[PDB]
């Protein structure tokens, strides 16, 4: 969250919080009840942005769903859905944070060693993630998407 | 064992403090609440058997468990399941009763997560079951005492 | 094994029709397969299934224990659920597919006598059916229960007891063959030395004869081998006091030390100087600890004074988690 | 470390569900909190310095400690007193912003009792100092904070001791 | 306290608490807030109870502070007097409790064996913690006093 | 480390024998498998990714450690897992070529049980990925080959049980 | 422990799947052996004094471990060594007859290397006397029991290196 | 445990060296000390509760210890505190008569530290009461018996820290 | 030892050393020094001692040497005559010592297990013990002899 890692700045730096630092703690904590609205909004947009983001990504990727490809199969497809919603519960998590490292913990360190192993194409994974924030962006309001789009991005940067 | 009244007391003779107002206000609310504890905890006795039953329902049956390869499977795993939900609830209640949360990890946290790794249980979902044993529990005691007990649930949760 | 290979080889392939027949019988009273709903039907073609693979895997066993434990509480289980006749019917259909499958009057009986089992439990009723102890604690350890389908499941354990007889004489004289006396004893020695003490060669004569005779008890043996000579210097003497403490639980009671404040009760008592004894029999010290483990109840009650302790373990007891 | 919002966040995660509103009126119930305790670290960062003087005044200073044999005689023994003193009070500020505990175990309170023993360093004084700067704060933070300011407090004192 | 035995007896027979074991607790809870006011009472009254207590034990035994006496000199009067004021103390604490056991850990156990260590005698210490219960009975109301007077002798019959 | 030959050599050094026939057949019989440990090495290695991604497909994933809640879950602890059973494999290959548990022990086995119980990893769980690993070995080295791989495998097993 | 019989059923019953023909045909050639396998275990109680004895004397005895400050000197060493033997032996035995190495596993090999390293008893020593032990039970039994009671003997001498 | 007779005796019988004249030397200069030996010993034994309390002056009371929030504080934790003052008192006794360290390390010093560790007991004030008994002792037993006795009060020191 | 004895029994009861226990230190550290020179004897005459009381033992038995027999054989004889060396040591060692503990750890604890697997006759194990006694018996001066003899029983018994 936004003040775990203010005080870890400050901690490394054996100093008390700062003013700015403490002033930016002021300003999330009136922003949260906001924050908390977007999330429940994709929360319950979850299952749907979920499937047309998955739909987009294999047209996008006919690869990924063929003979040759990781996702190809039923069991497999399913697999790559619950990836993609397990990144979205990440993303909610993210938002009420108002940082990335919660998703950054779970989703994002080892995730090549973990896909590589797997076998999955980490590009594909990506697309996948554009994708939802795709859907994600139109049920959002336009400054509410903003925040949003912020999450998304980070993850796509991730991988 | 430690509840909320020794817990006060043994804060302040290691400070070596006689009681203060303070204290005297932590020791107050106890008082007041536990008038409810009492009755809270004789509807979780009468009832405990249901709630169980209740709460396996909700999560542990119908999972992959009760399928073979799973812990639920064979009734001999069956009953184990059963007894550690029954564990788990008699504790929340005495931790209820008393008020203070460390009644549960003498006697329940430390070790558990030893044992179900060694024994092979799925921690995740007696997790759950706790879960759905605390969502029973507080429909039975009512609204007043459910913070009270939801509390003491809450802590199994975490712990685990 | 190898004929039972060749019925169990018959009841398999044949299992999918003796299983429908049980199912078409039953879908007492008669219950239509529409009003229970799909899982519940699922569920009792599962069942069915089910008692039929464990009787497979009874005959390759050549055990009853193994359907006896899954049947046991399964009976309990039913009831709200399921009627109990529905699923008894079921095995006169299997029954009578078994004798159908099997010509040989005794393969047909044996495959009857699983099926047996599993009819024999859900016969007998929840109350019939008899829940395992619990083990209790005093104000530290909580108490913790144990079902007893889990008991079964874990294998027997043996118990060696050797008990006093009363006699005209008036003195106590125990039978027993000449191998059976003396092996208690030797199970004996085994336990609280850990190891068995005649490949060493040597052991309390004066003990052991006294409980040939039978006047001091097993109890009263297991006591005098603590206070031996052999028992200190190879546990005791080598350990520091609070490492002794947790060794003489475990071999004298079946038991690992289960809290703070029972370790330090124990470690007050081998701590303490001896008040002075009269007995030449050294006072209290190390022997102190040893008179009251065995003098606790939780000692003289599970073992009692003819059995020797034996290792309480993850099968019998519980065993906690902390 | 751990705070009030990610410890809601891993109890989740930890059970796979999505944030649901009694997760949210927990965050919520935090939120609230949250302006009061900003208040005050701002308060308690200002007047550090003033904190661990009167603190030190009350109860280490003046004493046998500080006259030769007393292990905070000498400048060096002295100097890292009152170091340690700033630390737990910093951490402390750290805990009442985060509202949960835990920094203070996984910072403070690991290993500094055998750190202690090894010095030689007395812990009941030590404790004894930390009460000292709990009454302190208290007064500066004001009512509503100090609660939240004295279990932290708290915390330290039953680690050590 | 009254509730941890309570709960420590139905756990060593691995049952829920019975109903007479609630209605103790229920009853102990009523109790409670009389029993705080008592505690309170003694503690405004301390400083005044240990003096008053102090004199007559002095009185009771010249010996103690006399030149052969443990008691003798400012520096070992001082120490007996704090001796005093722990046994006060611990006794507030038995009567919020409603139970012995916060007093019996704290100062019964092992208390032979310090004072002999210290040379102490043992029944001058329990003739001071006689002479307390006096003094504190007087500023008591006469129920209040009876209730108090339970701890007060069970700490004079443990030494 | 240490290896069969080596082992021979020290165990006539402390002796202060020179090698005996007795001696020599030992080192003899070693030199015979030799040639098979070296080909099954080589299989090994070209196809450790694989050996690795089945054996957890049989006993790691599909689970409830893959799972919210369990030890592989997260994407750190996932990576974490597979960077152990590499290991495992590795070092399994070393002591096949050797022909001595040895480095096992001096390497893997050292520490690894209190790590895993600081750390939380269940050991079990962990068992059964080397076990795992061990069958998928056995199939690609082939029967000759697999007899003595399977002994390293067993033995890094016992140890961490 | 476990044996044949309940491993195969085991593997089945996870799966849940009834006994394949194919894992019948294990189960009844395990049937045939068992014969063959109580014939042995009976010659080998008979006959486990002098198997201990001849085992001692090709490896153990005259050689520095008897000679003062070798590990088997004074008479209580040697008496533990000879009764560590007959163990090792009585257990081959049991796993012979279950058919299953687990035995082993459960009882002997757990913990068997800590115990050593503590009292300074030589694996490699140790290892020999079980080898020769081998070599001694292989004549007794005969050429059909020697390759299954050979299979334990190897499995706790792997499991000791 | 063992004695300085045994420990002469136990080094010529791993070396399987009968006696001989220069270990006997060793032997009769242990028989000279013995007669002084057995003197301290029964001052010390009756002079043991004295010893302890004017030791526990020395150190231990009239610190933070017995302070609230100290270690020895509450009856219970001062009783336990010269229980363990009394042991390290006797053992050295038993060492100063049998002439050898070892049964201090059989008994006392093994685990000891750990369970100090863990218990929060500290191990430097622990130190210094054994060194305050020391020198009490050396005063009862008098100048030849002190050199003795400190060498075992000595031994105990090095070891707890 | 002696000593060791004394100390071990004090730790079981948890005792200082009783004065009893205390005076019988006294006698064995004035005993000592005779005992010292009495197994010095010993030890100058072992080879002697050894030699005359194997070729007793062999008279005694004639079996023990005889083609059946264990010690039939250089190497056999050898090791015959290098056991009754053992022994000896051992004895001497005892002597010093005041006690028969050293001797039992080393010799007496697990000997009839051994010899039962080496197939060697205890009894004539004993007898060759009970040669060696005469044999130092007749070198030491009656009183030393006495005390060498007790510990050379001792042997004889054990056995
Ligand atoms: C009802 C008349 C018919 C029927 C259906 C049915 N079964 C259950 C529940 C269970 N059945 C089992 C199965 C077994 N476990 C064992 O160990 C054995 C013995 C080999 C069996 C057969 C168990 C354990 C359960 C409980 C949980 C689970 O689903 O696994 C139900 C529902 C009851 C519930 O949920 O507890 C129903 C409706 N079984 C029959 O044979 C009847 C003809
Ligand atoms: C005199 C030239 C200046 C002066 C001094 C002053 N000091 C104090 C208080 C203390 N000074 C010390 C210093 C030391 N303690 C040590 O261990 C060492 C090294 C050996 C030193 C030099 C200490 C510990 C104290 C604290 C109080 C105590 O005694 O425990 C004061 C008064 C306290 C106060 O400031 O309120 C003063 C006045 N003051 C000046 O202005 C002079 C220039
Ligand atoms: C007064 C009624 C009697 C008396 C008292 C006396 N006490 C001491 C010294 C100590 N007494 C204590 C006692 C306690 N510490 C605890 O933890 C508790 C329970 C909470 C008690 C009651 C302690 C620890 C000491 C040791 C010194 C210290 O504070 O560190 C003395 C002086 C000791 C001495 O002999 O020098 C005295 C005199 N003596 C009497 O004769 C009175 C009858
Ligand atoms: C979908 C966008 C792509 C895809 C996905 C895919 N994934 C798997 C299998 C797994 N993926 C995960 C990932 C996670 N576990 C976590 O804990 C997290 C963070 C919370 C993640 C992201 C895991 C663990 C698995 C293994 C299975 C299991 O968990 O039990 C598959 C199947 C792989 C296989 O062949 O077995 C697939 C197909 N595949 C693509 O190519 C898509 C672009
Ligand atoms: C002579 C009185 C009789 C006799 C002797 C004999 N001994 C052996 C072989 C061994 N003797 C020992 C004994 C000891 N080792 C010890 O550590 C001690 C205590 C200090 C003793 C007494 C041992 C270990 C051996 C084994 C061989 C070795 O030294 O490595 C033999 C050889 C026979 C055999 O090896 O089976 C013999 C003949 N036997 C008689 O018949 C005499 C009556
Ligand atoms: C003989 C081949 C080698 C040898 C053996 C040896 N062992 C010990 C001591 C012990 N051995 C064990 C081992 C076991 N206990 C068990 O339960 C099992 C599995 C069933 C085993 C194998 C134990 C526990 C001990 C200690 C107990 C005891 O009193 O013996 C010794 C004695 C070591 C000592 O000095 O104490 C010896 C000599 N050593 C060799 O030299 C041979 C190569
Ligand atoms: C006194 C000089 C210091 C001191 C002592 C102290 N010790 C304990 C508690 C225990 N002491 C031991 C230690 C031993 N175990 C052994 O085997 C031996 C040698 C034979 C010793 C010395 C043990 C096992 C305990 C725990 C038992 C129990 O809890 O009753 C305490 C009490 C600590 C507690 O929390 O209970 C104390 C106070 N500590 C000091 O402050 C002195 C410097
Ligand atoms: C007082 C605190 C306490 C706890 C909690 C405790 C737990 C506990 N659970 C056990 C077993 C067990 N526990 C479970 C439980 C489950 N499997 C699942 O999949 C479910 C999610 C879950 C419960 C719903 C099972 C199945 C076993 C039997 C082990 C097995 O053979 O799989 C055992 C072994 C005891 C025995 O069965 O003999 C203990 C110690 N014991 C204690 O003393």
């Amino acid at each position: 969250s936004v003040l775990t890692k203010a005080i870890v700045n400050a901690d490394a730096e054996a100093r008390y919080l700062s003013p700015g630092e403490l002033d930016r703690i002021k300003s999330f904590v009136a922003s949260g009840e906001r924050r908390l609205r977007i999330a429940q909004t994709l929360t319950e947009a979850r299952e749907r942005i979920v499937k047309q983001a998955g739909d987009q990504l294999f047209q996008k990727r006919p690869d990924v769903v063929s003979p040759g490809g990781n996702a190809y199969g039923e069991k497999m497809t399913a697999l790559c859905l619950r990836d993609l919603d397990y990144y979205l519960r990440l993303v909610t998590y993210g938002i009420v944070a108002g940082d990335v490292t919660p998703i950054e913990e779970i989703g994002i360190i080892g995730v090549k060693e973990m896909y590589n192993s797997l076998q999955t194409p980490i590009p594909a994974v990506a697309e996948g993630v554009r994708a939802m924030k795709n859907v994600a962006t139109s049920l959002l309001s336009g400054d509410d998407a903003a925040e949003a789009g912020f999450y998304f991005d980070y993850l796509v940067g991730a991988m | 064992m430690k509840d909320a009244i020794s817990t006060v007391i043994a804060k302040y003779d290691s400070q070596g403090k006689y009681f203060d107002n303070a204290a005297v206000d932590q020791l107050k609310a106890y008082f007041a609440t536990g008038e409810l504890r009492v009755r809270s905890a004789a509807a979780i006795s009468a009832n405990a058997q249901s709630i169980i039953k209740e709460a396996t329902a909700k999560a542990l049956l119908y999972s992959s468990l009760t399928r073979t390869g799973g812990n639920m499977y064979y009734a001999r795993r069956f009953a184990a399941c059963i007894r550690d939900m029954e564990y788990f609830l008699r504790y929340a209640t005495f931790a209820m009763v008393a008020g203070d949360t460390s009644l549960l990890d003498e006697y329940v946290l430390n070790g558990l997560k030893e044992t179900y790794t060694s024994l092979g249980v799925p921690i995740d979902a007696t997790v759950k079951g706790i879960n759905a044993l605390r969502e029973v529990v507080a429909s039975v005691v009512g609204p007043e005492a459910a913070g009270e007990a939801s509390k003491y649930f809450d802590h199994l949760a975490k712990g685990l | 094994g190898q004929r039972r290979i060749a019925i169990v080889a018959k009841l398999t392939e044949n299992a999918e029709m003796i299983v429908s027949r049980a199912a078409n019988r039953i879908f007492f009273e008669p219950i239509n397969i529409a009003r229970y709903g799909p899982e519940r039907m699922q569920k009792s073609i599962r069942d069915l299934d089910w008692f039929l693979r464990y009787t497979t895997y009874a005959i390759l066993a050549g055990d009853p224990s193994i359907l006896e434990a899954n049947c046991l509480g399964l009976r309990e289980i039913l009831e709200k659920s399921c009627s109990i006749s529905a699923t008894i019917v079921a095995l006169l259909e299997m029954r009578k597919n078994a004798a159908r499958l099997f010509k040989d009057e005794a393969d047909s009986k044996l495959v009857s006598s699983y099926i047996s089992v599993v009819i024999r439990a859900l016969d007998a009723d929840r109350s019939d059916a008899p829940a395992d102890i619990v083990r209790p604690s005093s104000e530290d350890r909580p108490g913790l229960t144990l079902p007893y389908i889990y008991k079964l499941s874990a294998d027997s354990l043996t118990t060696f007891k050797m008990t006093a007889i009363y006699g005209a004489d008036g003195r106590p004289k125990v039978n027993l063959s000449s191998d059976e006396k003396e092996r208690v004893v030797r199970a004996a020695y085994r336990q609280v030395f850990e190891r068995d003490l005649k490949a060493y060669g040597q052991s309390v004569s004066e003990a052991e004869s006294k409980v040939k005779n039978g006047e001091i008890s097993v109890r009263e043996f297991v006591r005098r081998l603590g206070k031996s000579e052999l028992y200190r210097r190879e546990f005791y003497q080598p350990f520091i006091n609070s490492r002794v403490l947790e060794l003489a639980f475990k071999h004298f009671l079946g038991r690992a030390p289960e809290s703070r404040a029972e370790v330090q009760k124990y470690f007050s008592i081998i701590s303490s100087p001896i008040v002075r004894g009269q007995s030449s029999m050294p006072s209290g010290g190390l022997y102190a600890l040893i008179d009251a483990l065995i003098d606790s109840e939780e000692y003289t009650s599970i073992f009692g004074e003819d059995t020797v302790p034996y290792l309480r373990n993850l099968g019998v007891e519980a065993q906690p988690s902390w | 470390m751990q705070d009030a919002i990610t410890a809601v966040i891993n109890n989740y995660d930890v059970q796979g569900k999505y944030l649901d509103g009694a997760a949210l009126d927990k965050l919520k119930a935090y939120f609230t909190t949250g302006a009061v305790r900003v208040r005050a670290a701002a308060v308690i960062s200002s007047n550090a310095t003033t904190i661990i003087k009167e603190a030190a005044a009350k109860a280490l200073i003046y004493s046998d400690l500080t006259r030769p044999g007393g292990n905070m005689y000498t400048t060096r023994r002295y100097a890292a007193c009152i170091r340690d003193m700033d630390y737990f009070l910093r951490y402390a500020t750290y805990a009442m912003l985060a509202g949960d505990p835990s920094i203070l175990d996984e910072r403070v309170l690991n290993g500094l009792k055998e750190t202690y023993n090894s010095l030689g360093v007395p812990i009941a004084a030590t404790v004894g100092g930390i009460q000292a700067m709990k009454e302190v704060v208290g007064g500066l933070v004001g009512p509503d904070a100090a609660k939240e300011a004295s279990i932290y407090f708290d915390y330290l004192s039953s680690g050590l001791s």
